[PDB]
């Protein structure tokens, strides 16, 4: 029906997937090994539609996890939610990788093992004989998630040519350059297959993460232990439309349809407020809808870094408001009447726009049916401003001659580097452009 | 009916693999025109209560 | 009746004593600026009775309750 | 809306503006930290004019707050009302300045730090799509509030020229000159700014403050903790048609508007005579309106050191009369009508004059909704005393040597004492010839 592949591919999309797939147990009021609880079909109306279909009314997820690093997948044996997936679909016990940090390591890998990766992850896909489509689970920081992820970006373009492709990426860390500095190469090199290659990312920064890790989190020693948990939620707010039962843009490609504008300008904006748990104790109070989509808009809850005083030239064209759970929809109307007064979207000025705003109950629990959760699905024409970032950051290192003798020797004969920077500069000119 | 008809135009050109632009752009303008009559339309309904304030706020969320 | 809830209603949107409507009311008159110069389509009233209804909720004052009791006609002269 | 943006600058003027802050949390009927108490929106039927709108029901206040010496704000953190205020809108923690005590500091650090001074503060500004204005909450003794606040009123005239500017500025001591000698030199440097390039202020005195703060206070010591307290009130106390709900003059255009004559003709004097707290136990048998606007006209309550026999050639052209909380509107054109027969302001000969009363609900409190207040915003053309006294200060210092070579080092080449000698006497033989 509207099965959905994820790829979890990397160091960084395997554990990101890791603690989605186990946020998805504790919604379905499901176990990983077994069904202790009743509430599973009558108080969510649907769950074949991100795992496997039941044989025993075990929901096999419908997941694929390579990387050349084994160790994060030692980290998930010893988990008791390991048992749930299956020693069968990807790889039994003791499976490696390479040595291995490059881009062009995992970009000449994808054709040396091309039997094999093109056979088990295709058994999967005629499970349902109409699929969704795929997304890429993959990471772009390092060169195991960058360098075999534009691989699959291309051969799987014209074997499955009917199908979505729409990605959940997160973007590196531009802090210091010490550790890596082959940050710059990889990131450009998928950031091509990412317009061309594929229709839609949604893009998940690094430098944004750690603003609001320290926002209300209060945290002083920042480790990678956070990192799972701003992600692994909005990954399931994005599917309660497609996992709970919805009316309007209930499949994935109901949402993204009506959010992009053009291929190559698909970089949509994230939002999500509610993250702290002291503000349960005043939620009993009847804490309205009317409140909570004023500060969407407000850039606070965002994960882009963006320009403050690069907004007024700048115009949305598509935002997205989900509210779930307790929406008390006799009054969404009436936080809808509030938008035009404030005007606190720039309009395109050739065309309309649009606030879209969609209910969907949540899980039957006692955290997820008492407060209100707003997720944010933005698309502004401010997000040039990291294109501007990263090509600056690109062509400031090739004239210190950095990585021209260290990167050309395995499989690059030609000079490819222009070939991404005037495709990035075809993308930061359109979208000025766009808006006559 | 006549917004059918352009969604039927528009989904045979995209099942092929020149003249087909233009005859969208006529049929683009031409419900348009109409839509500004319904659009007129409800603003002329009986000059009463809240069922011309609930259509009217059908009419601004299509033009923003 | 509940009447003097009412009798508060109207003083507030007749009389004027909570002065943040005929403030919005300014703003009103500040948005004619001379007569006349104004378009006289039936959209005409379309536009402005709705405005008037938005500056009460620009001023963040009564609920939907009351706001059933006041209405706009826009006269022609 | 009307959103006005307070500029608490100075060793003077931020304290003066903490507890301004601190005395409307207890009159709005809510905590710096919660929101305990349901009287904030039925008592009360505005808060967003001074505070920022809410995101949570926390009204922030829309405060910065600069200066260079640390040790008014290190008495701040520790107080329960300094959560209330922000880390990131002003400062974050350990924030210092200079060594410093000049003039002439704060009017050089005004250009080195010129683009973090109209960064931050300029946040707040497009908060609101109608912003109201700025009213620099500033001081003029020492050169910390003095020198810095002179660059201000320059930067800010053309930046934003559609804008109101008003200040509530403290006059300095004139008792002895020991402690303190540079006080004839920074204060008339900022004067002239106040009237070409500031539209109106609000004077208040110092000699005139131990003057009530002995009258009926009955300290023997007198200490800066006094100084805070005949302040906040009447700042509290002009906001009351602003704050709470009121028809006419309910904004900070509305007031000024109908007192000012001319420009450089803004001094306005003030007047509060309730500030005891055993009157209240003879309040209860319905102490009327008829009583309480008699002294004010009657030279008691006042703010300002000036001649007790120079009122007969001098005659006042605006005198407001401001009456909160219970007033009995059915005699207060009763009391209006007793100003006519004793005739206690000098009417001026040319045009006519005008005694504004006004009035708006105070606060759900019992100290508040029992006595009655009366805030007086005078305009007497006797203000040229303390012109004349500033201005005999000034002249009989430059003959005496003083700080003409310890003053000129820095940013200093041209003599500008009689720039600001010629202004003052402009405004002093205006006023005089401002009733013909």
């Amino acid at each position: 029906p509207r099965e959905i592949i994820t790829l979890q591919l990397g160091q960084c999309g395997n554990q990101i997937g890791f603690e989605f797939w186990k946020q998805l147990c504790a919604e379905h009021g499901i176990s990983p090994e077994g069904i202790v609880e009743e509430f599973a079909t009558e108080g969510t109306d649907r769950k074949d539609v991100f795992f496997y279909q039941a044989d025993d009314e075990h929901y096999i997820p419908r997941a694929v996890l390579l990387d050349l690093e084994p160790r994060v997948i030692h980290s998930i044996l010893n988990s008791p939610y390991a048992n749930l997936y299956n020693p069968e679909n990807i790889y039994l016990s003791e499976h490696g990788g390479g040595a291995g940090n490059n881009w062009a390591s995992g970009f000449s890998q994808g054709e040396k093992i091309h039997e094999d990766i093109f056979d088990i992850i295709d058994r999967e896909a005629d499970g349902s004989d109409s699929l969704e489509g795929f997304v890429l689970c993959h990471s772009i920081a390092g060169g195991t998630g960058s360098g075999l992820g534009s691989y699959l970006l291309e051969r799987l373009n014209d074997r499955y040519p009917k199908k979505l492709v729409q990605t959940y990426s997160v973007f590196p860390n531009q802090d210091e350059m010490s550790h890596v500095v082959v940050q710059p190469y990889n990131s450009l090199l998928t950031l091509k297959r990412l317009t061309q290659n594929a229709d839609c990312v949604v893009v998940l920064d690094n430098t944004a993460l750690n603003r609001i890790a320290t926002d209300r989190l209060h945290i002083q020693n920042p480790s990678f232990s956070q990192i799972n948990q701003l992600v692994s939620t909005i990954m399931s707010a994005s599917t309660t439309t497609l996992r709970y039962p919805g009316y309007m843009n209930n499949d994935l490609i109901g949402l993204i349809a009506s959010l992009i504008p053009t291929p190559r300008l698909h970089f949509l904006m994230t939002g999500y407020t509610p993250l702290t748990t002291d503000q349960s104790v005043a939620s009993v109070r009847k804490t309205t809808v009317l409140d909570v989509m004023r500060r969407l808009l407000q850039p606070k809850n965002v994960m882009v870094s963006t320009g403050r005083d690069r907004q007024t030239n700048h115009c949305y064209i598509a935002i997205l408001n989900i509210i779930q759970g307790e929406v008390d929809p006799t009054q969404v109307h009436k936080s809808l009447q509030r938008i035009r007064e404030r005007k606190l979207a720039n309009f395109i000025p050739w065309g309309p726009a649009s606030i879209q705003v969609a209910l969907s109950r949540k899980s039957p629990y006692l955290p997820s049916a008492h407060r209100v959760s707003g997720l944010m699905m933005a698309n502004h024409t401010n997000i040039s401003s990291l294109f501007e970032r990263t090509c600056r950051q690109y062509d400031k290192l090739r004239k210190r001659e950095a990585f021209l003798e260290q990167f050309r020797k395995e499989d690059i004969f030609k000079d490819n580097f222009d070939e991404l920077d005037n495709s990035r500069e075809i993308v930061q000119q359109l979208i000025d452009e766009y808006h006559a | 009916s006549k917004l059918m008809s352009v969604c039927v135009m528009f989904t045979n050109c995209l099942q092929r693999f020149e003249s087909t632009i233009n005859n969208f752009d006529s049929n683009f303008s031409a419900h348009l025109m109409d839509l500004l009559d319904k659009l007129s339309m409800y603003s002329t309904s009986d000059c009463e209560h809240s069922m011309i304030n609930i259509i009217y706020r059908l009419d601004f969320n299509g033009f923003y | 009746l509940k009447m003097e809830r009412h009798f508060e209603a109207m003083r507030h949107f007749l009389l004027m004593e909570d002065g943040e409507f005929a403030q919005s009311l300014s703003d009103m008159l500040f948005e004619k600026l001379g007569s006349g110069q104004t378009p006289s389509e039936l959209l005409n009233p379309l536009v402005l009775n709705s405005i008037l209804n938005k500056a009460l909720q620009y001023s963040l004052h009564g609920d939907s309750s009351l706001a059933s009791n006041l209405t706009f006609a826009l006269k022609y002269l």
